[PDB]
């Protein structure tokens, strides 16, 4: 039932944060001027349409400091206003939040009856997230506010005769809250006492219809069942990860990469399991890791924590393993700079999330282990090499090029080798990419007939035959 | 009744309790061939919060040597309990107490024993009859020794770890707790300590039983009921929240600025009527109607409500001799408690509360059902039997163990064997999760069947995930195996295996992973240690001897490729 | 060993060693020679060790799926049936089933110089052509032949003339062993042919726009795989599989009544089909696999009578699926597996004795409305994992 609504309503009335909130702005209002009125722990300030927030973001700009000093102190931070000061205070905060970091203890940001205009995209980007956790209304069940551009943004506590109750469902939030805007704002110490009145009281009545319940069951529902759905969809996806891993192990026995091969089929389709990888596989983990990368980045699932390591640590692995064919078919339409101007975003996001936890690890590799099994680090590598080619072409098929391109283009090609061999020292690369039919040797013989007579230390490398004894020991 | 206690007896603890009622801290009384033991109660403020700790309750954790059970087999973390009490139980244990030369003779006499305290010495008999479930009946089960636990309205002594764990071992059932409908002794440990810091010494000196002419301040006495019904209706509304599980942000985020005791009722209670005794069983049900049972009535009830909070404390003799005649009902029994909640003055709200913690048992109860009914499908344990009995044996014959071939995955048989692997730690996982959030039935955790299979699970599987994290190098990325690689299923399977039976043979071969390599010096001792551990193993079958020593297993080969001394001075030279 | 099961396998022994076989296809083949009990033969011999046999795909295998079966053989096998076959053969003409390999572009010796009209009475006759050979035809004539296989390789292909001569045959393979998809031409000499009864092409190049065009009289089933794309009066079953490039069915296929049963599978490049196709009153099965870029069916799709099953499990975008399908009485059975991201009208409440297969996730979807409809049972079928799509990649 909804009432559970009601039920924190209580403990939210029987503390005195908004009965002190609103005797803090009483006695300042009995100009951006931001009355900090913090006595031992709490953060009580008052807030003293955009252009408004552009204005105050002048002193904004200092009391940042104070702000972000008061979060680090761990003591409670709370921030309302009035009708325009509680829009400005609800701005302010939302700001020091996108700075702010999640780890600390969040602020929370009351609104005394302050229409705000919420427009419908800032409402869709943050509409499953925990930023509205930390955005809380007042609203009368007498007055209402029907507006058409604005949108309700957070939970809103809706009184009644005697008592409230909290919500934050925007669909049911906007049906209560429907009803035209009431010109009569009713004294908020008034419904302060009634409400204190109705907690003190013995029963109270229920006035939620059915409808918003049933909705409100039925998105946790829903909710529930895509979160449990996607859990449990882990293994299946690990399963055709599987597949996956089996067919690279069955082209890599044949002296072709997987890459090269995918790429070619993609090309010239001759056979069927080659279809069924690209089209069954391939194409449910690209949708199942998108959808995941989507709906967390809204609600982690714990704080502090951006996701468990079992979902990061595998995300990794199924990036390391799939951007490859990603980046072949994106280089395959004729399209360039796949890392810059076409990544997508989801593998961007697992990237970075993994390179920002597994900083705290206290891993050590050693000198003799096999890599015949190992991954590449840098998932972009294969792209790089692509761009590369195409350089290669304008150096031999184009004709009368002014010698400005011509030397760019020798410092690019010169400063992919150095960051190849770079890459090559560390160890990071599989030696498949050594692979006979791979385009990496092709490559490698274009780079060759293009050189002449400069020598380096990949162009010795190479010579010397030593990539046999790459991985190998 | 299902209580398993009688008349004769309540009216013997009663009497006991009466007895011991004076300073003297134990008191034995030997009637017929059950000697039951009083302790005395305290008056004074400073007995109930104790002023040495900065806690802002009186909470401290237990350590382990005393209550090894009294923990979480899975989080593996120690429960919290009151300071003063735990200080006097302590106190009144010592050698020079008595106390132990008097259990030893009853334990010999083989008689029924019970502990029992009006006020507040009932409450360290709980701290006591737990002792003697710890220290004799869960290690001595040649013992009859069911013991018998009576209090009259006193306060909680235990959070929700503690109810955990009285339950998982089928102890909650010893328990019995009569309280009046108006009696806020157990409800003032629900209070802050500073909210009702002044007026606590006036309410303790009224409340004193021997010393009945203290100037009842009604002001005072007021203040302080109407602070500790506040904060219990709080804590109460906190966790109605957190059972509906709905808003758990905005929750956390009220939480992270507010306080709540985290005490909890431990046991069955009963509540009282004028003519009427209600029963329950559940501690939430009782925790959301201690709340309500005393909630205002009215103007002239609330101002009566005082009195009546103070006499009913000294009026359990009332009830304690009208037992008689009364009206039992087992509020588990029926399903439409709107009888007993109407007689006894609860409105809709503790109505529909309870309701929907019953309802939440009960989904839990269908839970572990349905876990159940998952787990004894044939097409589950099909897979497992195929892994022992169809893997193993094969690579065997192959002259090589199935760790080495499932690390050089070359054959068909080893996508299978994978698969397999994946789908049981799947399920494992999500019994495991849905086993964490406190879904299914204290008792699950301590079967005997499910213990025994995951422990068969572990064994069976735990090398082959050993094989697939290192045969991929994922260790390099992620760190050794033993930190941030072992499932979390896996550990706890350990843990109750280690429990039920009163590191780990499994992880092996991950010790053999780390060795490998590095010289043999630098982790002698270490390798000394496995030596040593692994025999014994070889003898409780965590570990068969015909896979580690056999030829084409890398063990062999790493104990091959050590100095002549340790293979010298060892003793595993005879296999090998 | 039975007279049937030898004749069986020494017909079976005309395909060449070391190639992934479809049980279709031999099916086809031997359809005409002992009627429509191929599969009893094939799983009889499977399970004397003679063939072996991989499920690859759908395990189901009783419910006449014969895409996802792969036939092998042991090269010893092959050798002893083919010394059988040469064995029984005494001449030219005598031999009941010959296969020719005219290699580097050199017809057969007995026929390279032939001075009387060659023609065999072979009821079996198999040719097999390198892609080097340019393939070009020769003067003959078969007889007496009931089925002929062709094994190619080049990239362009002319079917020869004298195959207009022959009179008995019924059914005629075309294999093609290539990396890149051969061109065929000369089609029109099939058309003459009145006892001809299943057609099967796999890795060619065809115009399925001018199969309607070639005046195919009395034409059973049309078998697709692996097509490459650029009146049907006994037509009653066209099954089309694994073929790219096709953005959109064509038109004719909504012109044919005898159509009984009609199933494209595992087509990426299909995102839409002809809204024209209630015209098919005689349609009882309809099977839509595979094909991701499909994303919604025909909404007018209740024209349809006499439908019996309806199977549309592979893909995973589809949005919905028919309003009206409980308009239609003969539905009793309906397979949606594998697809979770869909909704299901109440129009199913419409419906009795429907046997639904799913699995665990898309059986909620049936749950959430058990009690409201009656006689409707759900079937969780979990799936079987294997590596045979290795043996045929
Ligand atoms: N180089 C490669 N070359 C070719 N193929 C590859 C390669 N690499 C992978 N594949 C294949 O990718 C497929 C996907 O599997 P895959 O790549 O996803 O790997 P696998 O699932 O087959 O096996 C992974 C092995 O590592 C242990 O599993 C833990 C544990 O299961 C969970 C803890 O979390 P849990 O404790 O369980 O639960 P939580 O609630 O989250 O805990 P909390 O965070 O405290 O809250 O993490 C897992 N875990 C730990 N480290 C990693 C890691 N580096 N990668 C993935 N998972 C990891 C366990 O020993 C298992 O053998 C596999 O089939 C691989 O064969």
């Amino acid at each position: 039932s909804s009432l559970k609504g009601s039920a924190l309503g209580k403990l939210v009335v029987t503390s005195g944060l908004l009965h002190s909130s609103w005797s803090k702005i009483l006695e300042i209002h009995n100009g951006l001027e931001f009355q900090i009125h913090r006595e031992e722990k709490f953060t009580l300030v008052v807030f003293s349409a955009f252009n408004l927030f552009t204005s105050a973001s002048t002193s904004l700009t200092y009391l940042k400091s104070e702000l972000l000093q008061t979060l680090k102190s761990e003591k409670p931070v709370i921030i309302t206003g009035a009708a325009l000061g509680g829009s400005v205070a609800s701005l302010y905060t939302l700001w020091l939040l996108e700075t702010i970091e999640p780890t600390l203890k969040r602020p929370l940001c009351i609104t005394f009856g302050s229409p705000l205009i919420g427009d419908a995209s800032l409402q869709q980007i943050l509409e499953n997230s925990v930023r509205n956790s930390c955005f809380l209304h007042v609203v009368s069940a007498q007055t209402r506010i029907k507006m058409d551009f604005f949108k309700p943004f957070g939970t809103f506590l809706i009184c009644f005769d005697s008592g409230c109750v909290c919500i934050e469902d925007h669909v049911a939030v906007t049906e209560l809250l429907n009803g035209v805007h009431d010109s009569g704002l009713v004294d908020y110490s008034q419904v302060l006492n009634r409400l204190d009145q109705s907690m003190l009281s013995l029963a109270d009545s229920r006035l939620i219809p059915e409808d918003v319940i049933k909705g409100i069951e039925k998105r946790a529902e829903m909710k529930n069942l895509r979160f449990d759905m996607m859990f449990k969809k882990l293994n299946d996806m690990k399963i055709s990860m599987a597949y996956i891993e089996w067919y690279k192990k069955k082209c890599k026995e044949v002296k072709i990469g997987y890459y090269d091969r995918f790429k070619t089929q993609l090309a010239f389709p001759s056979k069927e399991f080659d279809i069924n990888i690209k089209n069954h596989h391939k194409s449910e983990l690209n949708r199942f890791w998108k959808s995941v990368v989507e709906e967390v980045e809204r609600r982690p699932q714990s704080d502090a924590s951006i996701l468990k390591r079992r979902f990061l640590f595998s995300g990794n692995n199924y990036r390391r393993m799939i951007e490859p064919l990603d980046i072949a078919e994106y280089y395959l339409e004729g399209r360039k700079e796949y890392r810059t101007t076409g990544r997508s975003h989801h593998y961007v996001m697992l990237e970075k999330w993994f390179g920002m936890e597994s900083i705290l690890i206290e891993k050590e590799r050693c000198k003799k282990r096999d890599l015949s099994d190992l991954l590449t680090f840098d998932s972009c590598f294969w792209a790089e090499v692509e761009d590369s080619l195409i350089v290669i072409n304008q150096l031999n098929t184009t004709v009368g090029m002014r010698d400005d391109v011509r030397e760019v283009l020798t410092r690019k090609l010169v400063e992919f080798e150095g960051y190849v061999w770079e890459i090559i020292t560390k160890r990071e690369v599989s030696p498949e990419i050594f692979l006979e039919e791979s385009s990496f040797m092709k490559w490698w013989k274009e780079y060759k007939k293009i050189k002449g007579f400069n020598s380096s230390y990949l162009t010795e490398f190479m010579n010397t035959r030593k990539y046999e004894s790459y991985g190998k020991s | 009744a299902l209580t398993g206690i009688n008349g004769d007896l309540i009216t013997r603890s009663w009497s006991a309790s009466k007895q011991a009622y004076l300073t003297e801290r134990y008191h034995k009384e030997e009637a017929g061939a059950v000697v039951i033991f009083a302790f005395q109660p305290s008056f004074s403020e400073k007995d109930f919060f104790d002023p040495d700790n900065k806690s802002s309750f009186g909470e401290i954790k237990l350590n382990r040597v005393q209550f090894p059970c009294m923990r979480k087999i899975g989080k593996g973390d120690v429960a919290t309990v009151n300071e003063a009490f735990l200080k006097n139980l302590e106190a009144i244990i010592d050698p020079r107490t008595s106390f132990q030369a008097s259990v030893e003779m009853a334990v010999r006499s083989r008689k029924q024993i019970v502990f029992t305290g009006h006020s507040s010495g009932g409450a360290t008999a709980i701290l006591a009859t737990v002792w003697y479930l710890e220290k004799y009946f869960i290690r001595n089960p040649n013992v009859y020794l069911e013991p018998r636990c009576v209090t009259f309205g006193a306060p909680l002594v235990g959070d929700s770890i503690f109810s955990h764990a009285l339950g998982r071992e089928k102890w909650s059932r010893f328990f019995v707790n009569f309280v009046s409908r108006f009696d806020i002794v157990p409800r003032i440990m629900l209070a802050r300590k500073a909210s009702v810091e002044e007026t606590l010494p006036h309410v303790l000196a009224q409340l004193d039983p021997r010393k009945s002419s203290v100037q009842e301040s009604e002001q005072r006495i007021t203040e302080f009921y109407t602070r500790v019904m506040r904060d219990t209706s709080t804590v109460a509304n906190q966790a109605v929240c957190e059972l509906t599980g709905s808003a758990e942000a905005f929750l956390e985020t009220l939480s992270s600025f507010l306080e709540l005791s985290p005490y909890r009722p431990a046991g069955t209670f009963v509540f009282s009527t004028e003519k009427r005794l209600v029963a329950v069983n559940n501690s939430d049900a009782i925790l959301q109607m201690l709340f309500y049972t005393s909630q205002a009535s009215d103007e002239q009830e609330w101002s009566l409500i005082p009195f009546r909070s103070i006499r009913d404390h000294h009026s359990y003799e009332e009830l304690v001799q009208s037992m008689g005649k009364k009206l039992f009902n087992h509020l588990d029994g029926e399903n439409s408690i709107e009888s007993t909640l109407n007689d006894l003055g609860v409105s809709t709200r503790g109505r529909q509360y309870v309701q929907a913690a019953l309802e939440e048992e009960k989904k839990r109860v269908e839970n572990q059902k349905k876990i159940i009914q998952v787990i004894e499908q044939e097409r589950f344990l099909k897979k497992l039997a195929w892994i022992e009995d169809e893997y193993k044996p094969k690579c065997q014959a192959h002259k090589n163990g199935y760790y080495d071939s499932f690390k050089v995955s070359n054959e068909e048989n080893d996508f299978k064997a994978n698969v397999k692997r994946a789908e049981l730690a799947g399920v494992f996982d999500e019994v495991l999760g849905l086993m964490k959030k406190c879904q299914l039935p204290d008792e699950f955790e301590g079967d005997i069947d499910w213990i025994k299979l995951a422990t068969r699970y572990r064994r069976l599987v735990e090398p082959l995930d050993i094989a697939n994290y290192h045969r991929h190098l994922k260790n390099e990325d992620t760190g050794p195996y033993m930190k941030r690689g072992r499932p979390t299923r896996y550990i706890y399977a350990q843990r109750g295996y280690e429990h039920y039976i009163l590191e780990c043979g499994s992880c092996f071969w991950a010790e053999v992973e780390e060795l490998k390599g590095k010289p043999y010096e630098e982790v002698e001792v270490r390798v000394k240690t496995l030596e040593g551990m692994l025999g014994e193993w070889i003898t409780d079958g965590e570990v068969d001897d015909k896979e580690i020593f056999l030829e084409g297993s890398t063990f062999r080969k790493w104990w091959i490729t050590l100095p002549k001394n340790h293979k010298s001075h060892s003793p595993l030279r005879d296999y090998m | 060993l039975p007279h049937n099961l030898r004749e069986c396998f020494l017909d079976m022994a005309s395909f060449l060693e070391d190639q992934r076989i479809i049980a279709s296809t031999i099916i086809d083949l031997w359809s005409a020679s002992y009627g429509k009990e191929g599969m009893n033969n094939l799983q009889d011999l499977a399970s004397r060790n003679l063939l072996k046999l991989l499920p690859i795909g759908r395990n189901e295998y009783e419910d006449g799926f014969y895409n996802e079966l792969l036939v092998k053989q042991d090269n010893v096998l092959r050798e002893f049936a083919i010394n059988q076959c040469l064995k029984e053969s005494s001449s030219i003409f005598e031999r009941k089933r010959l296969n020719l390999e005219i290699q580097d572009n050199k017809f057969p010796n007995w026929c390279l110089n032939p001075k009387q009209p060659i023609v065999i009475n072979a009821s079996l006759f198999s040719i097999s052509t390198d892609d080097s050979f340019a393939s070009s035809w020769f003067e003959m004539d078969c007889p007496n032949v009931e089925a002929l296989v062709l094994n190619i390789s080049s990239s362009n292909y002319a079917l020869p003339n004298f195959i207009a001569t022959m009179k008995e045959l019924k059914v005629v393979i075309i294999i093609n062993h290539g990396l890149e998809p051969a061109k065929l031409t000369n089609l029109s000499c099939l058309s003459s042919l009145p006892n001809l009864k299943r057609i099967r092409f796999e890795k060619v190049s065809i115009s399925l726009l001018d199969i309607p065009k070639l005046g195919l009289k009395s034409l059973e089933k049309l078998s697709l795989w692996f097509c490459h794309v650029v009146t049907l009066q006994s037509l009653q079953e066209i099954e089309i599989d694994y073929c790219y490039n096709l953005d959109e069915l064509p038109y004719w296929i909504s012109q044919v009544v005898s159509l009984k049963k009609l199933s494209v599978t595992n087509c990426n490049k299909l995102c839409r089909v002809i809204e024209a196709i209630g015209d098919l009153r005689d349609l009882e099965t309809l099977r839509l696999s595979s094909c991701a870029s499909l994303l919604e069916l025909p909404e007018t799709i209740d024209r349809l009578d006499n439908l019996r099953f309806l199977d549309v499990s592979g893909g995973f975008q589809l949005k919905n699926l028919p309003l009206e399908i409980g308009k239609l009485k003969k539905l009793e059975k309906i397979s949606m597996k594998d697809c979770y991201r869909c909704e299901l009208p109440d129009s199913v409440k419409n419906l009795e004795n429907l046997e639904v297969k799913c699995d665990e996730d898309t059986a909620f979807l049936w749950k959430i409305l058990k009690p409201e409809m009656k006689n409707l049972t759900i079937t969780e079928e979990k799936t079987e994992h294997n590596l045979n799509l290795l043996q045929l990649f």
